[PDB]
């Protein structure tokens, strides 16, 4: 059963080097084949970086020349990335790939998520989202949860501490100015808000931060 | 170093019907190098076809690859729920390069969207923020023309959209419409409207507020 | 007019020698690219210089075709090892693994080949010094 697996530092500074690890079990890499760094960008475009083979010659992608190289450590049976002065469009998630017959890539690592930025470690502000009722009524009632100016990737939303799981919708986040923002709406039954509590809860584990926002209606002061 | 155009972009299909996607190369390729993966969100792409038209071990008799030259295709006898996913093409020639890519989505009967808005919470304006939220629920298809009127006027500046991804279980989608605007800028005017047109009516859905009123 | 000199025969019999010393120096040193070239040209002309005696062997011995078809297992050998670097890059530039796996195997004939040859030179020489 061959398997890789991906490890490395998950964000990386603009202007510096980005390294990640591809360590196989299963099978050598000096037995046959290529091991390749494939990489993905937020928009989803695959791009093949380069490999290193079986004998070790190397191989890249003529875009990438002056600013990578792989190499490898036989007695660990791991290959290795170096991506050297990074910048905001290297930021993608990593694939360490095997190359078969034909360069039928047949095992794929999980990949790794890496993000390039100057910017700095910072808990979201989150904000409840409650409905202004102007001529709103109807069966059902939508609320919400804002949670802004947040880094790095990611943050994780529940409701109710999960036990509010059906009817809702995380967006994915989007880069305001460096820092990503994303909000989360639950829709309930009328008969369930406001008469019972809803309460978005929001966790960043990089700031170690979790935060639990009741939605209120409109307060009555 | 060929380049590899896929058609569709993206394109949805019943459950049961016949589906086909084509991969395009600027130059001709040896049918032995040209392979297929299937990549769903979450995870990592999955090798589907190899050399053109060998089915990889997991992959359902529905599946078959064919071409030469500068045009092959991906085709699915009948489509099932779990073929929903984004096939990408590859190729070898002098390097490795890959095709733009086919999201195929599933189509359902056309929903309406469920529309809400939000004034900026009492918590975000004492910080000196003002984002007005709405959110447009469980519509098909994805298509939709969402728009910002602030008394009366049409902005698109400080708007942004995001969407979800077609539902694992309804098969629909939704995205969230954000105008994040200033403490001041937001006192500056009174009604604030969130307007969708969608497919299902020629009647454009409009929630509204007025912020003096809050 | 067969140029059977002795100074031929003891070439022959060197050149088994020096054959089988090519695969060990590739194997051990860490030749890269101009001391690599140079290590294959060396194997070039000592493949060619044993690829005259096989031919001659043959002709003799009941004439060609007939011998060849008795020492096969000799062949292996009479492939510069040059030749085989060169194709195996090719055919791993180009993805062909399968390929580089049964080249592989061929180059494992080839020492085995060259180590059958070594034995009887060495063989051959101990007769010419202490005949028995």
């Amino acid at each position: 059963d061959v398997q890789l697996q991906e490890s490395g530092p998950g964000l990386v500074k603009p202007s510096q080097s980005l390294s990640l690890t591809c360590t196989v079990t299963g099978y050598s890499i000096t037995n046959n084949y290529a091991w390749n760094w494939i990489r993905q960008f937020p928009g989803n475009k695959l791009e093949w970086m380069g490999y290193i083979n079986y004998s070790g010659t190397t191989s890249y992608n003529p875009s990438l020349k002056s600013r990578i190289s792989i190499t490898r450590d036989t007695s660990k049976n791991q290959f290795f990335l170096q991506l050297n002065s990074v910048t905001t469009e290297d930021t993608a998630t990593y694939f360490c790939v095997r190359g078969y017959d034909y360069f039928a890539m047949d095992y794929w690592g999980q990949g790794t998520s890496v993000t390039v930025s100057s910017a700095k470690t910072t808990p979201p502000s989150v904000y409840p989202l409650a409905p202004g009722s102007a001529a709103q009524t109807n069966s059902m009632v939508t609320l919400g949860c804002l949670v802004k100016g947040y880094f790095p990737e990611p943050v994780t939303v529940t409701w109710n501490s999960g036990s509010l799981s059906s009817g809702v919708h995380t967006f994915p986040a989007v880069l305001q100015s460096d820092l990503y923002t994303l909000s989360s709406s639950v829709t309930v039954p009328s008969s369930t808000w406001p008469s019972e509590t809803v309460t978005c809860n929001v966790a960043h584990p990089a700031s170690s931060t979790k935060v639990d926002k009741k939605i209120v209606p409109r307060d009555c002061g | 170093q060929i380049v590899l155009t896929q058609s569709p972009a993206i394109m949805s299909a019943s459950l049961g019907d016949r589906v086909t996607m084509t991969c395009t190369a600027s130059s001709s390729v040896s049918s032995s190098y040209l392979h297929w993966y299937q990549q769903k969100p979450g995870s990592s792409p999955k090798l589907w076809i190899y050399s053109t038209s060998n089915l990889a071990s997991g992959v359902p008799a529905r599946f078959s690859g064919s071409g030469s030259g500068t045009s092959y295709s991906l085709t699915i006898s009948s489509m099932e729920a779990e073929d929903a996913a984004t096939y990408y093409c590859h190729q070898f020639h002098r390097s490795l390069t890959f095709g733009s890519g086919t999201k195929l989505e599933i189509k359902r009967a056309d929903a309406a969207p469920t529309v809400s808005i939000f004034p900026p919470s009492s918590e975000q304006l004492t910080s000196g923020g003002a984002s007005v939220v709405c959110f447009l629920n469980n519509f098909y298809p994805k298509d939709i023309n969402v728009k910002w009127k602030i008394d009366g006027s049409e902005r698109q500046n400080g708007v942004l959209n995001s969407w979800t991804d077609q539902d694992s279980k309804d098969s629909t989608y939704s995205m969230s419409s954000t105008l994040t605007l200033t403490k001041d800028e937001y006192e500056r005017h009174n009604s604030y409207t969130c307007e969708a047109t969608h497919k299902t009516s020629t009647s454009p859905i409009v929630k509204s507020f007025n912020r003096n009123e809050c | 007019d067969v140029m059977e000199h002795p100074l031929v025969e003891l070439g022959v019999s060197y050149a088994a020698l020096l054959s089988v010393i090519v695969v060990v120096v590739e194997y051990t040193m860490q030749l890269s690219g101009e001391y690599l070239v140079r290590l294959y040209l060396v194997d070039l002309i000592l493949v060619i210089i044993l690829w005259a005696d096989y031919a001659y062997r043959a002709y003799k011995s009941g004439d060609p075709a007939g011998y060849v078809k008795k020492t096969l297992y000799e062949i292996p050998a009479l492939v510069p090892a040059g030749l085989l670097a060169l194709i195996e890059g090719h055919l791993a530039g180009l993805g062909l693994f399968r390929l580089v796996r049964l080249l592989r195997f061929l180059r494992i004939l080839l020492i085995i080949s060259r180590g059958s040859k070594f034995l009887s030179a060495i063989a051959d020489a101990a007769d010419k010094l202490v005949p028995r």
